[PDB]
């Protein structure tokens, strides 16, 4: 097989700013008629993949001429002079001179972006789910950059930090900020023995933790 | 064109 | 304009079969080659093999010639893969893709999960407190996918979905949508969600507590 390693494997890029991705070979893919069906293409988190690129140089109908591409025999690369908002999602080069065809892991383009605090709101339990003895408190920490954030639980003025999952979104396509979740779930039991329940959120654009409690 | 049912030319 | 639609998520048990359909419409079928392409959650794509939609004879790949066919109906401008004796490991996305010297048009992609695993559906939980943000915790189901909406999709903006994460055999996943203040409740928001797997769709709409 005709092995594709791609470099980086994270790209983070200011705005504005030029970003170069490479793939190499592991054997030359120039097909014997003296082509090279070499190709990049783009696919946003959710979406199928874009065809940016063909035949090493040529970009596709409708693609920005800021895309442009090189490279002979083993060795290509990809640039994106002024990187855009829009041009987040994941890169591939692909040949289809020799078969079987094979794709590179792949390069996720992350966008460097001015920072922003996160907007935080806590929610105690449901009914519904005290009724099923259970009960987990959610924390939310919307829109902010950078991904760098640390979260802390406390419980009556401890930290817990059992019983708690993150998730955080793919870096927004419009305002490139992340997003994230925390749960604490913990049995109704421990629940009912506790009082005040502090989600509180370390982040770069503040001195101060970013508190969110409520009380039951 | 290895996969396709499209032409192309050769390149000496 | 030119559209190459498949079908929908399918949950297999290990050892049955799937037909995945791939129509495609807006261009003349029998001029394109097709490409069947496989995505596997973390670990990339790896390209099937191809079928000449006018000869109508097939190429695999050697790791997967045996299990899988490509075949064709012309009159319905549709591709078929057919996996056989599904293996757990065939669970990824597929995708038919149209190649002249590229794939320039991929289709909307068919995830399969194989498990002997049980379905499992959601137990869904409202999140109740300028701007208000309010929440559904969807916690328990198994498998992927569920798909949340607010107020049957008219309320998209101001919308985050995280993605599930697994802790046992459960999937859990939270979905938030930021409202005016003078909006909720006198105007009401409602959480929906459907889990395809288990045949289940609830709605819970998000009352001051």
């Amino acid at each position: 097989d005709v092995l594709m390693t791609q470099t980086p494997l994270s790209l983070p890029v200011s705005l504005g700013d030029q970003a170069s991705i490479s793939c190499k070979s592991s054997q030359s893919i120039v097909h014997s008629s003296g082509n090279t069906y070499f190709e990049w293409y783009l696919q946003k988190p959710g979406q199928s993949p874009k065809l940016l690129i063909y035949k090493v140089s040529n970009r596709f109908s409708g693609v920005p001429d800021r895309f442009s591409g090189s490279g002979s025999g083993t060795d290509f690369t990809l640039k994106i002079s002024r990187v855009e908002a829009e041009d987040l999602g994941v890169y591939y080069c692909f040949q289809g001179s020799h078969i079987p065809f094979t794709f590179g892991s792949g390069t996720k383009l992350e966008i460097k972006r001015a920072d922003a605090a996160p907007t935080v709101s806590i929610f105690p339990p449901s009914s519904e789910q005290l009724t099923s003895g259970g009960a987990s408190v959610v924390c939310f920490l919307n829109n902010f950059y950078p991904k760098d954030i640390n979260v802390k639980w406390k419980i009556d003025g401890s930290e817990r930090q059992n019983g708690v999952l993150n998730s955080w979104t793919d870096q927004d396509s419009k305002d490139s900020t992340y997003s994230m979740s925390s749960t604490l779930t913990l049995t109704k039991d421990e629940y009912e023995w506790h009082n005040s329940y502090t989600c509180e959120a370390t982040h770069k654009t503040s001195t101060s933790p970013i508190v969110k409690s409520f009380n039951r | 064109v290895p996969g396709s049912q499209h032409i192309d030319s050769q390149k000496k | 304009q030119i559209q190459l639609v498949q079908s929908g998520p399918e949950l297999k048990t290990p050892g049955e079969t799937v037909r995945i359909s791939c129509k495609a419409s807006g261009y003349t079928f029998t001029t394109y080659g097709m490409s069947w392409v496989k995505q596997t959650p973390g670990k990339g794509f790896k390209w099937m093999g191809w079928i000449n939609t006018y000869s109508g004879v097939p190429t695999y790949a050697d790791d997967f010639k045996g299990r899988f066919a490509f075949s064709l109906e012309t009159s319905a401008s549709t591709a078929y893969l057919q996996i056989n004796n599904l293996k757990n490991e065939d669970t990824a996305t597929y995708f038919c893709a149209r190649r002249s010297w590229y794939f320039d048009v991929w289709g909307t992609g068919t995830t399969v999960t194989v498990s002997s695993a049980k379905t499992t559906p959601p137990s869904v939980y409202p999140l109740a407190p300028s701007m208000v943000t309010l929440g559904c915790l969807v916690k328990g189901y198994f498998p992927e996918p569920v798909t949340v909406t607010w107020n049957s999709g008219s309320l998209s903006s101001g919308v985050h979905t995280f993605p599930a994460v697994l802790q046992s055999d459960l999937y859990t996943l939270s979905s938030s949508v930021t409202v005016p203040s003078s909006p909720r409740p006198s105007e009401t928001v409602t959480c929906n969600v459907a889990h395809p797997a288990s045949s289940t769709k609830v709605d819970k709409k998000i009352v001051p507590r």
